[PDB]
Formats: C-alpha cells, structure tokens, sequence
C-alpha cells in the first residue's frame, strides 16, 4: 500500500544510483515480488520507476538483462512514454533473432507495443517488425510462442483496415496454423486471432483458403470455459463485434470468452458492465437464431452466469405460427411494448410476415420512423430464418438465396 | 503557405513541409517567444485545415499561447475565436500521436475536460458510442432523444431529414444543416471493413475524398466494385441517398468507364508439430496437402505422393505401398527450418 | 466550389445541377455560364558533416533545384538511394561507409571543397554543373 511503494521506490532510487549489468537482477527480482504481490502495488511502483530512457540506453550480453527487465515495466504511461522515442531501439532488436532467452522479451515488448494504437501498429508493421513474430513461429519454444500468439492478436484487434490486408498478404494464417496445436492456452491464443482477421470481410476468403478456421469449432467443443486467463472495458468491448458475425467460429469463440469474463466479473466484480458494451442482446439472439449446439450451450451458460433469463430458441417454420408464437418473438427481440396491440389486433404468422408500414404506422401503434425501421430489422433477420416448406413446392428460397444471401427474404412475397 | 489550396502542390514539391513535423515533436513548447487577439485569430484556420502540418503548428502555437494567457491574464478569448472547439475536434479525430498530444496539453491549459478518441468502426456502435460522439460534438441537447429512440451505429449512419424533423426533435434546417456536416465529416473516417468485402471505400475515395462517405450507403444496398456499372441515376438517388447531382454524374460516369498432393502421416502425439511445420512451408509454395474412418483411405487413394514423418497406422503404411504412388520419408532419428528449406528444394526439384 | 466543381469538370455540368446543386437562380446567368464553359530519380547526394557546416549542403540544394537537378540530402535507403544517383557531391568544411559507396559503383563524383561570395562561389559551381551535367 503505502510503506510498500514506499520501500520500494527507495530499493529503485538505490538500484538506480548503484561498469557491468549488476543490480538489474536486483530490480528484476523486485518488479517480481512487486508483480506476485491484489496487484496495484506493482502498477504504482512500474509508474514510478519508469527512466525508460536509462533502460533503452543498455540496449544498442546485458541487452539480455536489459530487455528481460523492460518487459515488466510496460503500462500505458510507460507505452505512451516508449512510443514517442522507443522505435529506433527496439525495431533494431527485432533485425537479430539468434539467442532465445533474448527473442523471448523482444517478442514481449512487440506484443505490448502492438496495443498502443493505430499509428504504433502501422510503424511496426511496414518498417520492421511483424517479421519477428512471423519468423519466431516455427521456433518450438513453449513460453516463446504464448507471445507470438498474443502478439498476432493484439495486432488484428487493434490497428486498422490496412495492417489487416499487410498481416494477410504476409500470409499470418498459414503461420498460424501450427501454434494451433497441442498447452492448451497456445491455441486459444491463435484461434482468437484467426476469428478476429475472419471477421474483416475483405480478406474472409483468404484467410478460408489457408485452412485454420476449421480448428476453432472443434477445439472451443472440447474444453469448459473455467480458466482464469481481467482485461478492462475497452478490451471486453472489442469482443462483441465477434458473436454479432457470421461465420460460427468468430461467434463460438466470442461466446467462450465472453462465458470466462462472465464468471469473472461476477466472481470479483458482482456487477455487470455488459449492458453497456450490448452483450446481453447479442447474446440473446444468439440463444435464440442458433443453429449450432456448441454456441448456443455456451451463451446460454453466459446468460445464466449473469443473472437474465435464458430464451428459448423460436420454431423455424413462421407460416404455421399462432398468436402465442408472435408474443414470444416479440418478448424475445425487445419489443415487449407492442405485445398487448399485437395481441389485441390478433397477428398470425402469416399477417407477421406479410406486414407494412402503413398498418404498423397506424393500427398497430409505432408513431415513429425509427422505431418502425428497428422492427423491419429484426422482421427481415427474422424471414433469413424461416422455413418456408409448407408454401413453397418450388424451392424458390434457394434460387433467391443463390444470388445473393440477402434476398432469401423475399420469398414468401414471392 | 500550405494552407492555401492553389499553390499546395507547389509549396509540396519544393520539399520544406517534410520538415515540420518531425521538428514540432522534437521540442517542448515552453518557450516564451504576446500576440493579441488578431494575430490569435490569425492561427485558427491553420489548425481547421488539412495536411497535418499547419495542424501540428497550430497546436504548438495554441499550447504557447494558452500557457501564457493562462499564467499572465488568468482568463481566455479562445472561445470567442473558437479555438476550444477545433482543438476538440482535433483530439476526436485524430490519427498522429504528436498533434493530438499537443492538443491534450491545451485544452488542458484552459481548464476544458479532455475527450477521449472514438471508435472507428462505426457500423458496430452500440447506444454508449453515440450517446459519447453526441456530447463531443456539441449536440448535448439531443442525447435524451436519441437515448429514448435507441438509435445504433447503423440507424445513425442511415437517418435522414425527415427522421431528424419528426422523431428526434430537431426542428430547425440550420442545426440540421449542422449535424449533417458532423456526420458527414464522421463518415468519412469510419471504418467500414465488416461489411465492404469489396473495398469499394476506396475506390470511391479515389475519385475524390468527398465521395467516401456513399460507401455505407452503396454497400448497404448490395453493391460493389463489379455490380456497379449497371446502376442508374435513379436508384442512386433513392436507395442509396446520393442528392447532390454533380455526385451521381460523377459516380455514373466513373463507373462506367472501368485434389491434394501430399498425404502428410504422422504420430500425433509424438513428434506433431513438424507435420504442421511441413503443412506450412509446403503450402506456402503450391503443393496441397491433406494431414488432419475411411475417408483417409479415401484421400490417400487420390494422394499424388507421401511423406512418412516419424520420430491404425500399420493400415495406413500399407496402403502408401499397394498403390503405386511416390514416397518422400522425413527422418528425425542444423536449423530444423533450414533443414525443411532443403526438403522444400529437393521436392520443387522433384515434384 | 462546395460541389466539387472546378475548371476541368466544369464543361460537363447541365442547368438542372447549376440551378439546384449550386444555387444560380437567374436563368440568364445559368446560360451565360454553360456557353462559356463550353466554349472553354535524384540526381545529386549531397552527404555532410551534419554539425560541420550543414547550411551549404542545404543552400547547394537550392540552387541546384532551382535549376533542374534533383537531390537527395535529408539506414540503408542512403546506401539503396546513392546507387540510384547519377552523380555526388562531396561538401567538406558511419561516414567511411558512405564515402566507399561512391567507388564501389561507377558514378561521378564532384566534390566541394571548403578549407569571395559565397553565392557567387556557388554560382560558379552550378555553372560548371551545368556545362559537365
């Protein structure tokens, strides 16, 4: 707390003050017992010992020393601080990749300099850098990779459209197919990464050609999502543009770590930030559209961990519903306002499907514009569902859902 | 003098305003070298352009200039010359890491609060995002209706007039006039890559970077850089709300004149990850390999060749022999990598 | 101008787009207008002592582009930049690597020497430039 910092800015002031690389084991074995130590008492020391500058001027042996203990004392003060003046050192550093106990902190300092920015991550790209964690992908090193990993990673959540394309036309697919193999953390790490670059869809199909994708699906099926492996409101928000795609791999595998947030934030935390960030609804409709067996069994565990209840999934064939059907629905996607005038003007399936905006303007009640635009969204995510079988006798469905899967809607109008 | 439009591209070939930038993030601005109101005046329209040079000169000078209006005078006229809000602005939206450092370092000379930069995925943007974008640019008068409304990034990126009018209240054509400036000016920084496929962003941002804010609206209609030459003025003008008629001549016409070869068996438990090593590298120069039950019989029936890596099975060592097909073992009882290189070779010179 | 307008694509405009895009009311000005409107690689690598003397490599850069002969002064893009140059300049008032890089390949070299007008030395120098290059 206090005598803590206290005593240990004194041992930093001393091991600063106090030729060779001595007293640097001496702050590695302090930032550890810092680190070990809740956890503050190491954030406030790392903030108040880092004369980054002292330590980037060992580096161009002690480059070992010196980049071993760096690692450590990397938050976003000391990022924002090595980001002006850190990139004429480090990006050097990369060029070697000869000693291992050495490329070990240097792929720890890319990995936390890849979650810094956008600009951060467009100077390591093309100038340097990327390259060593490419090329430290076919080292079989255990604690070597678990940075590769995470570091191919940070660097698809963040940065922008460009570094996306450069990680692909540097084929980061292929080289990440062998990480994801048996550790059992190593290919978690790679399967985040691979559905995060799946969900851009300009580079979809060929990140589906380097075959990986066809990994994350069997392997978030095999183990519980009890791990304990925090990560802040920033980073929980870049996790649900995953489960509201496509694909089934980006969505199971926002499922499973949205289900470990989930038990943690309620083990430590006992509130829920995930009604800000919208993960209850998307979770919702995942329980509700699925398909699949392993992603809805997870986001219903995810539901349950949080305190809501779990819907039910609805019944494909909308043609044949009831007015019971039609209130379940609307509970369902959020529109629990309009149950009684749905009810009261007694809505079929088929009066559902075949609805406008004159008679949802006027008989049923929604005045306003945006409002009915809302509905006619879920309406049409809804018809891309149906089944469509008892009024077809022509398999129309599929000749519309051939040109483009859009248009499968249209098909009860037809 | 890069201010001005006329003469940028020969104020840009005369190679000086690479040496602007570089040089503002050298020092710090405490320096100490009074201008009074016109010549403050004089520096906004430097940090409201383009070229990301006059904005970083705006920015060192305003981080002088606040320093010292704030120790001597102990009060601001940069709101009257509407500094507060460019800087603002900058902070929002920018990309440099120098010119918006300088940025948080004035506006927090004056005593303004600091926004936060925004997401640029804006397609993705639940209600919080808008609520915070609002409140940024000035329309913290509109919150509580755009809350109850429950607008997202998509309904925002697709209102209109007429759903401005009459749902959210805003009533008057000058502030609506306002906002679609606002939003235009975000569109054109968003970021568009879960739903483009076809990079068509780019393409529109290559004819002139006021037409990359259509992107959302020619890509929400299902379109792209293949379906566009057939589209016509009117299905421009309704569906994809492009009013400005210049715009769509100048789109129009734009438009319109554009099985396996290795059957790689190993023991999975021992000695795995150099079958995945070799996956890769064999992969990475043209031969299709197939590694992950009959279906590997299957497989390795169509299998142009083998390869045995070794460091149930006596069925499928059998079946590499009885057909006639080629065999490459790779024995592991000098880099493992360049080793795989010579592999690699020997098979390119072979197959 | 605020619809993108300009003097190359001005010729393609129509009186439907000036009334209503860009706000000209009177019919005579609309027409007045659309008659109108229809009727219408480096060559010198200047390497220096950074802290000797650096204002003569960069006023030898001025006048050397004032009259036609690109530069190249502000790593390995020296070394891939210098191939590419067609000539050198060696100003005299890390460095062993660069002044063997102007041997290794055949190029020219013109140095000048620094230990009368300065301007008017340098003057001269261009002359000789432009009656050798």
């Amino acid at each position: 707390r206090e005598v803590s910092p206290g005593a240990g800015t004194e041992v930093q002031d001393a091991l600063e003050r106090a030729q060779a690389l001595s007293a640097l084991k001496q702050a590695g074995g302090a930032r550890a017992v810092g680190a070990g130590l809740l956890l503050p008492a190491v954030g406030r020391e790392v903030a108040q010992g880092l004369d980054l500058l002292l330590r980037l001027l060992q580096a161009p042996e002690t480059r070992v020393q010196a980049a071993r203990l760096l690692e450590q004392i990397l938050v976003a003060e000391n990022r924002d601080r090595v980001a002006r003046i850190g990139l004429g050192v480090i990006l050097n550093l990369a060029k070697e990749r000869e000693p291992v106990e050495l490329a070990r902190s240097v792929a720890g300092i890319l990995e936390h300099m890849f979650k810094h920015s956008e600009e951060t991550c467009q100077r390591l790209v093309a100038a340097g850098g990327l390259d060593a964690v490419l090329y430290w992908c076919r080292r079989t090193d255990p604690a070597l990779l678990r940075h590769c990993a995470l570091a191919l990673g940070n660097c698809a959540l963040h940065g922008g459209q460009a570094v996306q394309r450069r990680m692909v036309e540097k084929r980061a697919a292929e080289w990440l197919f062998p990480l994801a193999f048996s550790d059992e953390l190593l290919r978690l790490h790679a399967c985040l990464a691979v559905a995060v670059l799946a969900t851009n869809k300009e580079v979809e199909r060929e990140v589906e050609r380097s075959g990986t994708l066809a990994l994350v699906e069997p392997l978030v099926a095999s183990l519980d999502p009890g791990r304990f492996a925090g990560r802040g409101p920033d980073d929980l928000q870049r996790l649900v543009p995953l489960l509201d795609s496509n694909r089934l791999e980006a969505q199971c595998i926002g499922a499973f770590y949205l289900c470990a947030e989930a038990a943690i934030k309620s083990l430590q935390g006992k509130t829920k930030v995930f009604s800000d960030i919208g993960a209850i609804q998307s979770l919702k409709r995942l329980v509700s559209y699925s398909t699949n067996g392993t992603k809805s069994a997870l986001a219903k565990r995810a539901l349950r961990l949080l305190g809501e209840e779990v819907p039910r999934p609805i019944l494909p064939s909308v043609p044949s519903w009831k007015e019971a059907e039609v209130q379940t629905w609307l509970q369902q996607i959020g529109f629990s306002k309009y149950c009684e005038s749905f009810r009261e003007q007694q809505v079929d399936g088929d009066l559902l499907l075949r609805l406008t905006e004159e008679e949802l303007q006027t008989d049923l009640g929604m005045k306003s514009g945006i409002t009915r635009k809302r509905f006619f969204r879920e309406l049409t995510e809804l018809k891309t569902f149906a089944n469509y079988s008892t009024c077809d006798r022509s398999n129309l469905a599929d000749w519309l859902g051939s040109l483009d899967p859009r248009f499968r809607q249209y098909t009860y109008g037809l | 003098l890069a201010t001005n439009k006329e003469v940028e591209r020969e104020v840009e070939r005369s190679g000086t305003l690479a040496l602007v930038e570089p040089l503002v993030a050298s020092l710090d601005p405490g320096r100490f070298a009074g201008r009074g109101p016109d010549d403050l005046q004089r520096l906004v329209p430097l940090l409201d352009s383009n070229r990301l040079e006059a904005q970083c000169i705006g920015a060192f000078y305003l981080c002088a200039e606040a320093a010292i209006k704030s120790l001597q005078g102990k009060t601001k006229v940069f709101s009257d010359i509407g500094a507060i809000q460019s800087l603002k602005r900058l902070v929002s939206y920018s990309t440099n890491g120098t010119k918006s450092a300088l940025a948080k370092r004035a506006l927090r000379l004056l005593g303004e609060e600091v926004p936060r930069p925004i997401l640029p995925s804006v397609p993705s943007w639940k209600e919080a995002e808008v609520q915070t974008w609002l409140q940024q640019i000035g329309f913290s008068k509109y919150c509580e209706s755009f809350r109850e409304q429950q607008v997202d990034g998509d309904l925002l990126l697709r209102l209109t007039e007429e759903e401005l009018q009459t749902d959210l209240g805003m009533k008057s054509g000058i502030t609506r006039k306002r906002f679609f400036r606002e939003l235009t000016e975000l569109k054109t920084f968003a970021n568009y890559s879960t739903c483009d496929r076809s990079n068509l962003a780019d393409w529109l941002g290559s004819l002139d970077p006021r037409f990359r804010q259509y992107t959302y609206g020619l890509v929400s209609c299902g379109l792209d850089r293949s379906l566009l030459h057939r589209v016509s003025e009117q299905q421009l003008l309704e569906d994809c709300g492009i009013h400005l008629g210049v715009h769509r001549a100048r789109i129009l016409t734009a438009a319109r004149e554009m099985t396996p070869d290795v059957f790689i068996s190993y023991r999975r438990n021992s000695g795995s990850q150099l079958a995945s090593l070799l996956k890769v590298h064999l992969q990475l120069h043209g031969f299709s390999v197939f590694i992950d039950e009959d279906k590997l019989i299957q497989s390795v029936m169509g299998a142009r060749n083998f390869v045995l890596v070794l460091s149930w099975v006596h069925k499928e060592i059998v079946t590499a022999l009885s057909c006639g097909k080629n065999i490459v073992p790779i024995i592991d009882g000098e880099y493992q990598e360049a080793t795989i290189e010579k592999i690699i070779r020997f098979l390119q010179g072979r197959s």
